[PDB]
């Protein structure tokens, strides 16, 4: 907990404030895309912990050491990385324009709230339904970005442990 | 059950009604074809050398290389495309799940009796679906026939 | 046609596409998209393209692509309103 | 509310006033294009089909003259005809016709009241005499329709065989 406080150094959430005709992006767009790439980064940390050291999905060939993956990924079943391109991109799709209008202020969707709640939860009242377990999922959606990058930087110098 | 009201996931929320009923509803009839298409041409064979001892577990496959499979996906697919707006529509004025006509002529005209159909065809698809699923997946897993076992 | 807000009017599609509900032009566009991605990897990708390889089919799947982008912000138009 | 598909309410552009009508617009195709268009269009497809169907039987049982004879079976019959030119010319009379139909159909859909599928081909007067026109025009619309669909289903059955019946 950084003072329990807006942790911004170098403030670029307050460059909203100068209209730039909409260059600077809003707090809300910025919001949406560091919550994505917190559930990005925790989900690629379970991907690469699995198959770093893992037999791997049963299939053809796939032997891989998390570096080397996405090509043999590609190239081994050409079909699945259609129907992954084409998933992904539907998701996108359906959602984009309300990022597309949160660029600036005019969202209308409350960042990072997508329609995906398979077990139904409205247990939570403080503020937004259990606000709490959103900060958690922001926090541990943090971290997980900060182990990606520690991954990809031993990769190149064995930075830490 | 009986007077039982399940939906533990609550998918009611974010969710359209109707569009899941009728999707219910095409579903349970369906698969009681399905259950009765699993039954009988082990007993009674289509006249014809295509349609001699291919089996129900194998059937797709073989059907698949000869014409049958494609002709029927052919029809199937027409209809299907025919009652496009009325699942896109989902208006409540619109006519509930299920076709409002093509229903025999023996259909009784009280409400409650309405009721007392739907809700024995909604059963006994339910029953067709989980009796479908059991019997495709027992007949991979064992012998032939319709015990299955 | 000159427009303000957030979403064009219906007219600016034309007399026929205006009238295209839009669950309808975004399986349109769907399968334009699909056939056109289709065709334009079956030939010069998945096989090189030759003198005696050229065929029209792939070649109408090709250009419908743009058809597909037209066909999907049409129906972003219709969805609006 | 509709004839043909009880389940779909009655397709709108569809007043019942047009011949042949049942009400059959599924897919709600009327209301996409200009009703005239669709009209037009359906009432040529049948007269090329009812002319396609009636070539493709005469054909099969009796031929014109030489050259025409030795080709016999209608499937071999384009490339024959391509061959000694009769294709070529039938394309361009068709063609000129089919282009002052352009502006023909142009002057329609902008106001100019041409009912579809008209000319004023009628040398005989059935439909100038008889008032009532509407019995022809529907049985015209309900042949070329049996046509369409005898015309794609013979092509099709030639095209595998199946010999002649
Ligand atoms: C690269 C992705 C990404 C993105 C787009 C953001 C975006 C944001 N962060 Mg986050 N953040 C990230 C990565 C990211 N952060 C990581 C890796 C950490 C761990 C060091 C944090 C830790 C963090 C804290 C502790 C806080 C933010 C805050 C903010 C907001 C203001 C600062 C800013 O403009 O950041 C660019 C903004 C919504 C602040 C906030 O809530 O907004 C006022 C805030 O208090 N972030
Ligand atoms: C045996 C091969 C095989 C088959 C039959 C399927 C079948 C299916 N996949 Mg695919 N899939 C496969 C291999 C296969 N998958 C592989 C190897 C991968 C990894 C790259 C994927 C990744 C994948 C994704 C990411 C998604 C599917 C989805 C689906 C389902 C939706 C319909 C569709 O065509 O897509 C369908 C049951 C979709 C799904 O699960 O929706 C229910 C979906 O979003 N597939
Ligand atoms: C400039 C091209 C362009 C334009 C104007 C649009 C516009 C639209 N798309 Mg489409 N789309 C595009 C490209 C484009 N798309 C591409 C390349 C893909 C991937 C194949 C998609 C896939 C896609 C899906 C799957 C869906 C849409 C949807 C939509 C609509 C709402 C969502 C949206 O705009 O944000 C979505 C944002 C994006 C897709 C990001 C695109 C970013 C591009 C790649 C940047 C390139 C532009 C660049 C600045 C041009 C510079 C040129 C210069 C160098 C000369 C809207 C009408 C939705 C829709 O129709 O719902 C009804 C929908 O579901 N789009
Ligand atoms: C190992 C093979 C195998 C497999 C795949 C199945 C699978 C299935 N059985 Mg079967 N079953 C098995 C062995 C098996 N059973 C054995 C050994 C017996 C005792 C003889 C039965 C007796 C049995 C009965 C009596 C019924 C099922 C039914 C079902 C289905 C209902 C599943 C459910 O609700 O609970 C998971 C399911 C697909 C039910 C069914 O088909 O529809 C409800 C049903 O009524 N099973
Ligand atoms: C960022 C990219 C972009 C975006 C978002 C738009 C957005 C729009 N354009 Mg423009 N346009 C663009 C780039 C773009 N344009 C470029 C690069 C060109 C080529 C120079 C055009 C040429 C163009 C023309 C000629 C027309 C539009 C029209 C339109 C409108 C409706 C689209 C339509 O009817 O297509 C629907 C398309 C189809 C259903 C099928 C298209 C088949 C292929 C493309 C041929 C909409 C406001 C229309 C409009 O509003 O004018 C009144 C129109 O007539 N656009
Ligand atoms: C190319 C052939 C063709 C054309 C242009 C039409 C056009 C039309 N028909 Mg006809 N029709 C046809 C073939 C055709 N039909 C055939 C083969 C049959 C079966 C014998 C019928 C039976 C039929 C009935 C019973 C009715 C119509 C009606 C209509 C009108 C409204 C429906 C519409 O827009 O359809 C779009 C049509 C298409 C053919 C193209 C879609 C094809 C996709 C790709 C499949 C329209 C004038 C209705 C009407 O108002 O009567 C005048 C009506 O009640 N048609
Ligand atoms: C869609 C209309 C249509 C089309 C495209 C053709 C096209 C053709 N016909 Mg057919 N034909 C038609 C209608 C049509 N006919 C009708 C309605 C009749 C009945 C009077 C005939 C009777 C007919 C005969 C008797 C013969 C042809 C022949 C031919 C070929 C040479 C042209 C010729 O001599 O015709 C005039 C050509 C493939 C000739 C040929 O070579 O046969 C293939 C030939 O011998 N046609
Ligand atoms: C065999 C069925 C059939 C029937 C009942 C009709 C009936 C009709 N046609 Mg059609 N027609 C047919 C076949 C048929 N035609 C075929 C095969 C062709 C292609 C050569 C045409 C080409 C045709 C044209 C080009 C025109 C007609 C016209 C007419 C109308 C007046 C002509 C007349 O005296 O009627 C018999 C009448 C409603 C005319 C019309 O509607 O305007 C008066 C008109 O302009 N028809
Ligand atoms: C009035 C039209 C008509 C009639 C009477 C028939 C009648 C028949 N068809 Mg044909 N068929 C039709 C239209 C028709 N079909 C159409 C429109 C198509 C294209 C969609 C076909 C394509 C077709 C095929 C591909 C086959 C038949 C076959 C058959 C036979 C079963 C039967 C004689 C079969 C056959 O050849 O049996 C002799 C067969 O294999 N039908
Ligand atoms: C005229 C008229 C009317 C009418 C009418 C009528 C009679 C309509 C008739 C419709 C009709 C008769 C439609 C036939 C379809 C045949 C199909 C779809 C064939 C598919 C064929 C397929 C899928 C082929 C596959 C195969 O080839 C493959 C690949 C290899 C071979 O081993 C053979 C097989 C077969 C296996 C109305 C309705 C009353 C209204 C109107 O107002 C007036």
């Amino acid at each position: 907990e950084t003072g329990n406080e807006p942790w911004d150094p170098m403030g670029f959430s307050q460059m909203y404030k100068v209209n730039s005709l909409g260059i600077n992006p809003h707090p809300q767009w910025l919001q949406e895309s560091e919550i994505k790439h917190g559930r990005t980064a925790m989900l690629a940390f379970v991907g690469t912990l699995v198959i770093h050291a893992g037999i791997h999905i049963p299939g053809l060939d796939y032997t891989t050491d998390w570096y080397n993956s996405f090509p043999e990924f590609a190239a081994k079943n050409p079909l699945g990385l259609a129907q992954v391109m084409a998933g992904l991109t539907i998701w996108e799709g359906h959602y984009g324009t309300e990022a597309g209008l949160m660029w600036t202020g005019e969202g209308t969707r409350n960042p990072g709230e997508l329609g995906f709640d398979p077990l139904n939860l409205m247990k939570g009242k403080s503020e937004a339904d259990v606000n709490t377990m959103k900060l958690k999922e922001i926090k541990n959606g943090r971290l997980a970005m900060i182990a990606m990058a520690g991954f990809a930087s031993e990769h190149f110098i064995p930075g830490s442990v | 059950p009986t007077t039982k009201n399940f939906d533990p996931l609550g998918l009611a929320e974010k969710g359209d009604v109707l569009f899941y009923r009728e999707a219910e509803l095409k579903h349970c009839r369906l698969a009681m074809l399905a259950v009765v298409g699993m039954v009988v041409p082990n007993f009674v064979r289509l006249p014809g050398d295509i349609y001699q001892g291919v089996s129900v577990v194998e059937a797709h496959n073989a059907m698949v290389e000869k014409g049958p499979m494609v002709q029927l996906l052919f029809w199937l697919s027409l209809f299907e495309i025919i009652t496009a707006p009325l699942t896109w529509n989902m208006q409540a004025k619109d006519r509930e799940p299920g076709d409002f006509s093509l229903d025999p002529l023996g259909f009784c005209k009280d409400p409650e009796k309405k009721k007392r159909y739907q809700l024995s065809e909604l059963k006994n698809g339910r029953l067709a679906m989980l009796a479908f699923s059991g019997m495709i997946t027992q007949a991979v897993l064992t012998g032939h026939g319709f015990p299955y076992l | 046609t000159y427009w303000e807000g957030k979403a064009p009017p219906s007219k600016v599609l034309g007399p026929v596409v205006s009238q295209i509900p839009s669950p309808a032009l975004g399986v349109i566009s769907l399968i334009c998209l699909g056939v056109g991605t289709y065709s334009v990897h079956e030939s010069n990708i998945f096989h090189t393209l030759t003198a005696d390889t050229i065929n029209p089919g792939y070649i109408i799947g090709s250009l419908l692509t743009p058809v597909a982008w037209g066909t999907h912000v049409a129906s972003w138009i219709q969805k609006q309103n | 509310k509709s004839a043909s598909i009880p389940f779909m309410p009655k397709p709108e552009k569809l007043d019942g006033t047009v011949p042949g009508d049942v009400g059959f617009d599924p897919l709600g195709f009327s209301n996409w294009v200009n009703l005239d268009f669709l009209r037009e269009a359906e009432i040529k497809h049948g007269r090329i089909c009812m002319l396609a169907v009636a070539g493709w039987v005469a054909v099969d049982l009796g031929l014109h003259l030489p050259g025409d004879v030795h080709n016999v079976g209608s499937l071999e019959a384009h490339d024959t005809a391509v061959k000694f030119g009769a294709m070529s010319q039938i394309l361009l009379w068709t063609s000129i016709f089919e282009a002052i139909s352009t502006v023909g159909v142009v002057q329609m859909l902008n106001g100019s009241g041409r009912q579809p599928g008209y000319f004023g081909f009628d040398p005989l007067n059935f439909s100038k005499d008889a008032a009532s026109k509407a019995k022809l025009e529907l049985n015209e619309i309900k042949n070329g329709r049996l046509a369409m669909l005898a015309f794609s289903g013979i092509v099709t059955q030639a095209a595998l065989g199946n010999d002649f019946p």
